[PDB]
Order: C-alpha cells, then structure tokens, then sequence
C-alpha cells in the first residue's frame, strides 16, 4: 500500500529516490490550545540552501539523496518562535520514493507514516504541543508549491499534497 | 575570500580535461553549490552545471560536474573543437555568490589555415567628405598570427595604419581588420594600393586603384 | 521563455551617476532573487550586487559597496542598478542574472564605459562589391562604420535576413580616440542585381539607427 504522487511530466524509471528531509513551514498561530499545523516551505531555493543538508539534488519540499542524520530524526530552524523561520527536518532513515515513468512516483505509506510520526513527535518536543496537523503547501508558483526535483537535466514536479494531509497525537 | 582555478589548460579533440575549482574557505562541499559556466569569445556567459552536478537541458552530454579532494571539478570527456571558451567557477558562501578566476582551455587540434584577405578601397561618400580609408580584412586563418603592411604603389606605408589583434571567430578561426588613413587628394595621387598579410611565411596580397570604378 | 533585457549603460563620465535596467519576462519576476554581475573587458567576471526577491535581502560587492545600489520594481518585472561615483575600474559589460540555484538565466549584458570623452554617432560607407572583389560568381561586399564612441554597433543585413556569409569585424580605436569597424558578406554575384543588400547599422549609445543600402558600382 503507497502513497501515489502524480507527477508532470513522467518521471523516468532511473530517477527514482531517496527522501533524506523534508522543509516545513509552520502555520501562523502560535498558541492554539494544542493543534500545531505545519505545511511543506514553498519558499526559495536559499532556505533549502540554508538548511545545508539537502545534498547535490536539486529538489524543493523534500530533499532528494542528501544527507541523514546519525541517531534520530533531528529538527533545525534559525529561530522556533518565527513562522518565517523555515524548519529543516533531517530524516534519519531515508524513504525511498520510486518513480515508475507512468506519470507518479509512489512512496511506502507505512514507511511515510512512521517518517511523519517520528517528525511529529520532535516538533512535539520542540513547540511543545501535542497534535501536530501536516496540511498541503498553501500556494505558490509550480516549482514550490509541489515537490520539484531536476533530474537527468529535467525539471520535475509532483503533486506533495497526499505527504501533508495527516493528524498525529499524544 | 578567493575561488580558484587554473589559468589555463590545453587538451585534444577526443581527449579528457579535468578542470578544478578550490575555495581558500575550507574545501568545497555540495552546500556551496558550485556552477560552472561557458563563455565563448564575446558571449554571454552560458551555465553549464549547477549545483555541484545538476546539468540544463543544454549542458552537452560529455560535461560532467564533481567534487575530489574538497575542489569543485568539470569534466570534459570527448572534448570537441567547439568547447574551446573560457570556463568560470561560481561558489555559493552562505548568500554570497563569488565566481572565480576562469579557465581559459585550448583545442590543441586546429590545422593551420591561410589566411583570407579583401581590400576595399575608399567609397564614394568617404572621398566625398575629404577622408579616405583603405579596409583590409582578414579571416579564417590560423594560428591567429598575421603581420600586415602596407604599399602605395609598390613602396611601403607606415603612417596611417591602424591594425586590429586578431580575435576568434565562430569557426575557431582567428579574424583582424586593417585600417589605411589617408587623405582623397593622395588616394587619387597614387596609381594602387596595396595590402600584404604575412602569415606563417606566407604573403597573400589584394590591390585596388583610384582609377577603377564600378 | 524566461527572458531578461537590460536598458541603460553607455557613456558615463567619471564620478557620475547611471542607471541599469532589466525586464523580464516569461516567469514570475516577484519569485526569484536577481544578481548584477560585470566583467570587465578582458578579465573576469565579478559578481556585483544580489537582491531577494522582496527587495529584503541586498548584498554587495566590497569594490561597490556605498556606491552601487540595487532595487527591483515587481510590479514592473523591472530589475535596478543605481551605480554612482563611477570611477575607471567600472567600466565592464554588466550582465542581468536571475538567482535560481544559481545563475541560471543571464541578460544580453549592457556595455557600460566610463570615459570623460563624448559620445559620437558613426558614419557608415558602404563598400560596393566591383570587379575587384568578384571570385568564382562571389561577391563580397559591405559596409564601414567609422568614427563613433562609445562601443558596441550592430550590423545586420536585409533587415536581419541575410545570415549566410555575413562576418562582422571587431573594431579598431583610431588614433583620434573613436572606434571603427567593418561588416562584409559574401554573396553569389548572381543576385547583385535582383537582390537589394541594405546593411543595417544600429549604435545604441548615441541612438543612431541607420539602414543603408549597397549597391553594385
Ligand atoms: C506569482 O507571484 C505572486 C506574488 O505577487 C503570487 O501571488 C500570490 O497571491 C496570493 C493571492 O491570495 C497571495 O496570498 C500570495 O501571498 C501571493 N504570493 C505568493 C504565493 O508568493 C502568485 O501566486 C504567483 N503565481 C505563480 C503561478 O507563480
Ligand atoms: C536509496 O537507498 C537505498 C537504501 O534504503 C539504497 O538501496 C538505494 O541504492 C538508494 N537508491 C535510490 C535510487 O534512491
Ligand atoms: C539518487 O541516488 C541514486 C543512487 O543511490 C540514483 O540512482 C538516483 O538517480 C538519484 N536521484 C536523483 C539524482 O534525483
């Protein structure tokens, strides 16, 4: 069972990856009793330069073949309190996210889960909270508003929006 | 802060060039996110690879972009004739985009070509405006070394002449203009002129006179 | 198709003031952070100034800092380059670069020259194909652009048409201190007389357009 992410134009069989990472942005509210909500950073390519783990893989949303952390799923960001502030969230165990060249890479969604699980929980720890709410990127131009990636010298964009769409508790 | 490359290299057609790129700030890592651009003779810069190795639909398949020993390195695998340009070095510092040095690379592999020349003489509005200027016009010739001089009738000229530095052209060939100051009063004064390129100890030389019109 | 135009540059004299513009086109200009980067002529290139996208983050050069200043109209799709107290060290060709992993899309670069001389159309000549320059049914003939400053002037031929054998010269700096080029072009002499050949002479630094006609004799 996998999460299917349509993507424009047909991703070739070759590109086929692994998420290392992820950019989240968090939704402005700060206190809200306790739901937290985050959607994938459409920002600029500087703030996925800026978090310095995303490797040589030009890739937004999620960082494509980058680097892992070495124990746990590790949680960065310039300023916690800024929702400006973009977070950059280094997996520790990659998820490989094929691409068939039928239009969709596909990603494990017991492996996508347990990645949000253990990103929910270290944002828990962070802001505090205890529901954590991963909603779809809030707009922006093709490139930032869906999971783009160059590969083979093209430019690929994938619909993220079935990645960010899930409710993890205490 | 200084990005760093080799001056100069020089490669076969069909060869392998390796050109390489190092940062005085520690060694380069994919974070500063190295581009490497081409710029022919007079062209914009054109990129090439970016971020460490990501090629543009017009990156050519035989240019590769890598990272050995903390240095930034372009590949060129099968080189061929056309990819004799400068090559630049951009490194990424946190924000601060800073090219480097360049890389001038030769096609050591171009036959020596003769040198093609044609004289104009002084046109009917130039005379007409009390100026007069002989154009000898050289190209597709190389090594890119001419020498040229100048005759009025059959003797020497030295005053007056004004000689461009070759300059490649889009055939990798080297091109120069030749330029003769003179008065109408001593263009018509004299039977012909005369232009004379030297090129690798061969002369070719053009002739035009007042006299013939149309 | 992502395209960036620069306007402005020229002649400037030193310590004055100029102004470099960019439109672009074919992507949303608000979205992407933009760079003026120079090359002087025969050196390197130099990246000069850096703007974000919201005009929020601005980097400069140590060589321009205090003295260039960077801005961006997003509502006009227009990029800035505000370059005062020029001295002789500025005078480069100045290339508009969008900020996209990289440099990924350049300008056609506006020369800037930094002269206390003064600007100066040229003069064009043609140069009439005769029996003199008649080999094989090929007839070379062109035209003289003399004495004008400062650089660059573009010559086409037939309106930009004629692309074949047309092969445009660099240009000499006279001794007066004006440049002067020639743009020739091969053609069969079979079509000297049926064919009409106007070369097309553009100096932008002085807005000189002029379109005139070789004839045969
Ligand atoms: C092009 O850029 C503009 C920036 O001016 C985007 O405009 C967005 O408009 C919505 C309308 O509700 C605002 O809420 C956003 O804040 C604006 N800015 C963004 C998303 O950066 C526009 O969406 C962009 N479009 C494309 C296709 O790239
Ligand atoms: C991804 O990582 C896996 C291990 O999880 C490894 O087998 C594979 O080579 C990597 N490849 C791709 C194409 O993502
Ligand atoms: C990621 O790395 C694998 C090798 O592990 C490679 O096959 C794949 O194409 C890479 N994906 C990119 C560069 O997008």
């Amino acid at each position: 069972d996998t999460i299917t992410l349509p993507c424009r134009p047909a991703p070739p069989p070759h590109c086929s990856s692994n998420i290392t990472g992820l950019i989240l942005t968090r939704q402005g509210g700060y206190s809200n009793a306790n739901t937290v909500i985050f959607r994938p950073s459409g920002g600029d390519w500087r703030d996925i330069a800026r978090c310095q783990i995303a490797g040589t893989v030009v890739s937004t949303q999620l960082f494509l073949n980058g680097s892992l952390a070495e124990e746990e799923v590790v949680i960065r960001s310039e300023d916690w309190r800024d929702n400006a502030k973009s977070i950059c969230v280094q997996l520790a165990t990659s998820v490989e996210i094929a691409c068939t060249g039928a239009g969709h890479c596909a990603i494990s969604r017991a492996k996508w889960a347990n990645t949000l699980k253990q990103i929910a929980s270290k944002l828990r720890e962070q802001y505090g909270a205890k529901t954590i709410i991963f909603k779809p990127s809030s707009g922006g131009d093709p490139e930032f508003v869906n999971h783009s990636f160059n590969c083979g010298g093209e430019f690929f964009y994938c619909a993220s929006t079935q990645l960010f769409a899930s409710t993890w508790f205490a | 802060t200084v990005v760093t490359q080799e001056p100069s290299l020089t490669v076969s057609p069909g060869g392998t060039v390796t050109l390489t790129c190092a940062s005085s700030t520690g060694a380069v890592t994919s974070g500063f996110y190295p581009s490497w651009f081409q710029q022919k003779p007079g062209q914009t810069p054109r990129t090439l690879i970016y971020s460490t190795n990501n090629k543009h639909s017009w990156t050519p398949a035989r240019f590769s972009g890598s990272l050995l020993g903390g240095k930034a390195a372009l590949t060129l695998s099968g080189v061929q004739p056309e990819d004799e340009a400068d090559y630049y070095c951009l490194l990424y510092y946190g924000g601060v985009w800073v090219f480097g040095g360049g890389t001038r690379l030769t096609v050591l592999g171009q036959p020596k070509a003769a040198p093609s020349v044609t004289l104009f003489p002084p046109s009917s509005e130039e005379l007409q405006a009390n100026k007069a200027t002989l154009v000898c016009l050289i190209s597709d010739f190389y090594p890119g070394a001419v020498t040229v001089a100048w005759k009025a009738d059959s003797s020497p000229v030295k005053a007056g002449v004004e000689t461009t530095t070759p300059s490649k052209q889009s055939n990798n060939k080297y091109a120069a203009s030749s330029y003769l100051s003179l008065t109408p009063e001593q263009w018509k004064s004299h039977r012909s002129y005369s232009c004379q390129v030297t090129h690798e100890g061969s002369t070719v030389e053009k002739t035009v006179a007042p006299t013939e019109c149309s | 198709e992502v395209q960036l135009v620069e306007s402005g540059g020229g002649l400037v004299e030193p310590g004055g003031s100029l102004r470099l513009s960019c439109a672009a086109s074919g992507f949303n200009f608000s979205n992407y952070g933009m760079n003026w980067v120079r090359q002087a002529p025969g050196k390197g290139l130099e990246c000069i100034s850096y703007i974000s996208g919201s005009s929020s983050t601005k980097y400069y050069a140590d060589s321009v800092k205090g003295r260039f200043t960077i801005s961006r109209d997003n509502a006009k799709n227009s990029l800035y380059l505000q370059m005062n107290s020029l001295r002789d060290e500025d005078t480069a060709v100045y290339y508009c670069a969008r900020d996209h992993w990289g440099l990924d899309y350049w300008g056609q670069g506006t020369l800037v020259t930094v002269s206390s001389a003064s600007t100066k159309g040229p003069s064009v000549f043609p140069l009439a194909p005769s029996s003199k320059s008649t080999s094989g049914g090929t007839a070379a003939l062109g035209c003289l652009v003399k004495d004008y400053f400062p650089e660059p002037v573009t010559v086409s031929w037939n309106s930009g048409a004629l692309t074949s054998g047309v092969h445009t010269f660099p240009a000499v700096l006279q001794s007066s201190g004006l440049y002067s080029l020639s743009s020739v072009v091969t053609v069969p002499s079979s079509s000297l007389g049926t064919q009409t050949y106007i070369c097309n002479v553009n100096h932008k630094p002085s807005n000189t357009k002029v379109d005139k006609k070789v004839e045969p004799k």
